């Protein structure tokens, strides 16, 4: 159940869901494992907000533990295309795709909470079967990692060699240390 | 001419009586006419003038003073209503056609629907037209008709009811003022059933009240300003790929108005958003009005060109139009002068001036006596 | 109001209407003609499917839902007017021009319109939904507006033969004014 | 939970969901695995938008990972039958069935985002039963894959032989490669 | 109701209204004043304060606000100001009581309790009038008429900390 909040208007009060009223204020929330339906839902919200206002920033709260990589790419390609800068405020955990989504955020508007934690590791698409088919599948995952790492380094600016070395094994970064690494430009506290 | 003109214009009397009085009224007018012995004969021109007075309608043959006024009617209006030239063009052409004699014998002089963004000068052009032509403006606010049963005041209540004796407003108004301008502001706000009355008004130029009397709308200009246009000015599409949106825009009015009502409209004028250059002219008009009011007391106000440009930008609004300019002009220019005029140097002020300081970012009001 | 339709029931069947004072009217020699617009909207509707549909019967079904069966059962006939075709619209242009000439006859100016111009006017103002009303407006803008400016302020102040034609190169009307 | 996106109109405020609001602008959404029940919904949206405005261009966002082949044919046939041109913008992923719809989009209106992918492969339909039933069933699946190459070749314009050779083994594609391969015409213009 | 706002819009825009009898109501010489502003306690386990530029924009359409000449704002009654407001009632009663011939010895000590009891943050000073109506007027009224203070009277006020009520002293 979602609480219904009335939004005062000159015509009169109209009841709306808590998420609905937040969307009216350019606030979009993200949570749960990334899914095609979930990714497409956040995509429709981004497009509607851009048409409503093409300048005001659209907030994007990421509190997800990671999900399918392919689903996440749709969100990333929709965020870059839209003219308004996305404010990727990380309010909690941020797995591989979680880190990728917040890093895609426009520079100068990315914020992080004091006690948030961003976990970055490599993608895992392990499949078992005939060696012939695995070759193409094996080639594909590296290409996504290379493409993601290339785009990731473009946003952050760190050396590609260092990023792959670190991303080979699971890495945990604190909110203070995250800004040092360049994941988030600033921290929001007050 | 008398018999034909009377039936064409005089509709409240029968042919033998109305025709005979025209002939009798013409001779009587001719009796006091020979100030210089001009009592030779009564011609057709005299019959047209006497009928024009009985029915209170402009004479058939346009004069040479009425003719001169219609030549520069559009230019005269542009001095007070800047922009929206096509609106003036349609109004001026319709008035010229009806006087020349090419008008519709069973329809009003003009039926033009005005739409567009708020504050673009819809009621001003109508009010200025009435003032320019010396025509009594009949104003009916459609905001008092937000219910289906409000039409009882336009044509009157039926017999046997509380309002039978009082009569209708619109029918009596047109009967008292055969030659007038009809303005229905915010027509869309009115109930969809009020449009049905206007149908016969525009098609046959006749309306019947609860008393059986017929109102003549052939010599009245019907203007119905609406704010529908403001809705489609955004032209925004919620999609990754944008669209032109030209076809969908301006089609909402067809949904709220039956095609019957629109099919009998002479034209559907659209008011474009006020241009930035036009805002400067509007400021001059307001300042001129303030100067005239001040000139009655004897005070003379002078505004620097720089102040006008900054003042216009301060109140420039596309959505709200030039309505905000009234407030900024009153709050900034008029309010400082109120205390001085009542008690101060401006009691008998002369050569007053005003200006603005760029670094200060505010106005500078000076006074002299 | 739909209830008002009931008043006409006795008129169309008994042939008499009684007033407040008890006087009985006679409608035996009265041609009762009622004009309505009921099915125009339903016919304008467009189907939504792979194969399109016919909405000819929708026009009559709407009328049946507005007028009571006891009202339509005593009507002598229900004539369904049909949209004005391009051919009849051409004839309508001639009718309006004839009316324009009668207006112009009083002023003493005789207007002449070339057949090519008439066809051009018909195409510009031919709208099935709006019928013949736009023809008046098209003729009004093209012919009445220039004439009015000239009549009150130019060559046509006095009676003078005027002519109209069409420029094929520019596809626009050409007006010629003669003063005599 | 679907968010609500209030709209403004002279009649009043017409509250709507995000999917329905975008549908008014002809933006259809194809989400999840294709199936007999979701395809019916997509074709229904195309028919409604076709009657509203034939001149306007429809927009189909394909973000599906693949589904039953039979359902996909229904969506494709509907798109070709309607007069309006269907613009297929690949978002996130384009599997065999998703790619087939992406190719079906009218020429000049097909676009792919920078990080989207396009995977094509042979049908994976299987049947178990008597040898006689398998033989007739085997003919149908072979006729379907072959039919797919002919229709795909028509839109893309490639030769039947290369498509058949390419589909022997699982293959993936990138965003710019799709334009070269002929699946789309050009990358979506940056705004 | 929104229809009533339209009526006021026509007034502020044209300065005239039309009666249902055909009359014309002139508004060109009327000062139009619109006043805008909860009694129920907070619906929570622990009660909390219910005290309440963008608020007007939300509750009023721009077409109505844009027609206003100037929107005047009124400030919440300060604690210091409240002491001045209660003084007006005491002096008002004094001039009223002067016609009878008595002088109230009341000082700021009495007004201290009356202030908090009379003034409420939400209700404001509306109960203030009722406070004097019963606390200060009713007790004196009975003694003034029984004959003790009819031919001239002297009154006073006494507030005890423990009693937490306003006692009175009568002399003549
Ligand atoms: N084009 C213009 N030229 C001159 N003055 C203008 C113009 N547009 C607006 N104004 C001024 O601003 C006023 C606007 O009020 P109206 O004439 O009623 O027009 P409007 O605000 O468009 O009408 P509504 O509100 O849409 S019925 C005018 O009376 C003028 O004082
Ligand atoms: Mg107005």
């Amino acid at each position: 159940l979602v609480p219904m909040v009335i939004e005062q208007t000159s015509r009169g009060e109209r009841s709306f869901d808590i998420y609905s009223r937040l969307l009216k204020e350019r606030v979009i929330f993200l949570t749960g494992q990334v899914e095609d339906h979930m990714a497409n839902l956040i995509v429709a919200q981004m497009l509607f907000l851009e048409a409503e206002n093409p300048e005001k920033d659209i907030y994007l709260y990421i509190n997800s533990p990671g999900g399918v990589i392919t689903a996440g790419m749709s969100i990333y390609d929709t965020m870059q295309f839209i003219k308004p800068d996305v404010s990727t405020i990380c309010m909690g955990q941020a797995a591989s795709m979680g880190a990728f989504l917040l890093t895609a955020g426009a520079k100068g508007k990315r914020f992080c909470l004091p006690n948030s934690r961003v976990m970055i590791h490599q993608p895992l698409g392990g499949y078992q079967g005939q060696a012939t088919d695995i070759e193409i599948h094996a080639r594909e995952i590296l290409k996504v990692k290379g493409r993601m790492n290339e785009l990731m380094a473009l946003h952050t600016g760190q050396s590609l060699e260092q990023i792959e070395r670190d991303t080979e094994r699971d890495r945990f970064l604190s909110a203070p240390e995250a800004v040092e690494y360049g994941l988030v430009d600033s921290i929001l506290t007050h | 001419a008398a018999v034909e003109l009377a039936v064409k214009y005089i509709n409240d009397r029968h042919l033998p009586d109305k025709a005979i009085d025209v002939i009798d009224e013409a001779g009587a007018r001719a009796r006091l006419m020979p100030v210089s012995k001009r009592k030779k004969t009564v011609n057709v021109a005299d019959i047209e003038s006497v009928v024009a007075r009985i029915a209170r309608i402009p004479e058939k043959s346009v004069s040479q003073s009425d003719r001169d006024t219609l030549k520069n009617l559009g230019d005269r209006l542009k001095m007070l209503v800047f922009g929206q030239d096509k609106a003036i063009e349609a109004l001026t052409e319709a008035i010229k056609m009806a006087r020349a004699g090419l008008g519709h014998e069973h329809k009003p002089v003009g039926s033009f629907l005005f739409a567009g963004p708020t504050g673009v000068g819809k009621t001003e052009v109508t009010v200025q037209l009435s003032k320019a032509l010396g025509i009594e403006l009949l104003r009916f606010d459609m905001s008092e008709y937000m219910e289906r049963h409000t039409v009882s005041r336009l044509i009157g209540a039926p017999p046997g009811y509380v309002g039978f004796d009082q009569g209708g407003l619109l029918t009596d108004a047109v009967i008292k003022h055969p030659h007038a301008v009809l303005l229905l502001d915010e027509i869309e706000k009115a109930h969809p059933d009020v449009f049905n009355i206007l149908l016969q008004v525009m098609d046959n130029g006749t309306l019947t009240d609860n008393n059986g009397r017929k109102a003549d709308f052939r010599n009245v200009v019907l203007v119905m300003t609406t704010n529908a246009g403001v809705r489609e000015t955004e032209r925004k599409s919620i999609g990754l790929i944008h669209q032109d949106n030209s076809t969908d825009a301006m089609e909402e009015i067809k949904k709220i108005f039956t095609p019957e009502f629109r099919n009998r409209l002479d034209n559907i004028i659209w008011f474009d958003h006020l241009s930035t250059d036009v805002i400067h002219q509007v400021v001059d008009k307001f300042i001129v009005e303030l100067q005239v009011q001040l000139d009655q007391k004897g005070v003379s106000l002078e505004v620097s060109q720089e102040a006008r440009n900054w003042l216009a930008e301060k109140g420039y609004d596309r959505a709200m139009g030039a309505r905000p300019m009234a407030r900024v002009i009153q709050d900034n220019l008029k309010k400082p002068l109120a205390n001085e005029l009542l008690f101060g140097s401006l009691v008998d002020g002369g050569q007053v001036t005003v200006a603005l300081d760029k670094e200060k970012n505010e106005l500078t009001y000076g006074f002299q006596s | 109001h739909p209830d008002v339709f009931n008043i006409l029931l006795q008129v169309m069947d008994n042939g008499t209407l009684t007033d407040n004072n008890g006087r009985k009217a006679d409608f035996r020699n009265v041609v009762l003609v009622m004009t309505t617009n009921a099915g125009v909207r339903e016919t304008e509707r467009k189907s939504i499917g792979l194969i399109h549909q016919d909405n000819s019967t929708d026009a009559m079904e709407e009328i049946k839902k507005i007028f009571t069966p006891e009202f339509r059962n005593r009507l002598d006939n229900i004539i369904w007017f049909d949209h004005l075709s391009t051919d009849v619209i051409h004839q309508v242009v001639d009718k309006f021009i004839v009316e324009l000439q009668v207006q112009l006859d009083q002023k003493g100016v005789s207007l002449e319109v070339s057949q090519e111009a008439r066809n051009w006017l018909a195409e510009k103002g031919y709208d099935r939904a709006m019928g013949a009303r736009p023809m008046a407006r098209v003729i009004q803008d093209n012919l009445k507006k220039p004439l009015a400016n000239e009549l009150l302020f130019g060559s046509l102040v006095d009676g003078g033969q005027v002519t109209v034609a069409l420029d094929k190169e520019k596809n626009e009307l050409t007006y010629g004014f003669q003063s005599a």
